[PDB]
């Protein structure tokens, strides 16, 4: 959120209205979510033995 | 007669405002214009908060 705010400081200096700034991130955020939803793969096809390993992948990431 | 001072009787209380003028009303308009200035840029979709 600070990164969006820091980059917005330079655009306020150029004289862009804040609503056009806010609408730009809203269209960009949904566009990025729409792309990342396509590229990620599903893990439900694997059995329970490999599904336990995916939790170990995320468990070691969070700890 | 009961006192050497003889205080002059004020009509209203001390600290009670007195208000006669062609103005007076201009201050009320400027007071409304002051509050109106705060709500001025909040109009329309391209406004502010």
């Amino acid at each position: 959120a600070s990164a969006l705010l820091d980059q917005a400081l330079e655009l306020i200096q150029k004289g862009i209205h804040p609503i056009k700034i806010a609408n730009g991130f809203d269209e960009a955020a949904k566009l990025a979510i729409s792309k990342l939803e396509e590229t990620c793969d599903d893990i439900s096809a694997s059995n329970d033995e490999l599904f336990r390993d995916f939790l170990l992948r995320a468990a070691k990431t969070s700890l | 007669n009961f006192g050497s001072q003889t205080p002059t009787i004020v009509v209203l209380k001390e600290g009670t405002d007195a208000s006669q003028g062609k103005g007076q009303i201009i201050s009320n308009i400027n007071a409304c214009v002051a509050v109106q200035e705060a709500l001025k840029p909040t109009l329309g979709p391209l406004g502010s908060d």
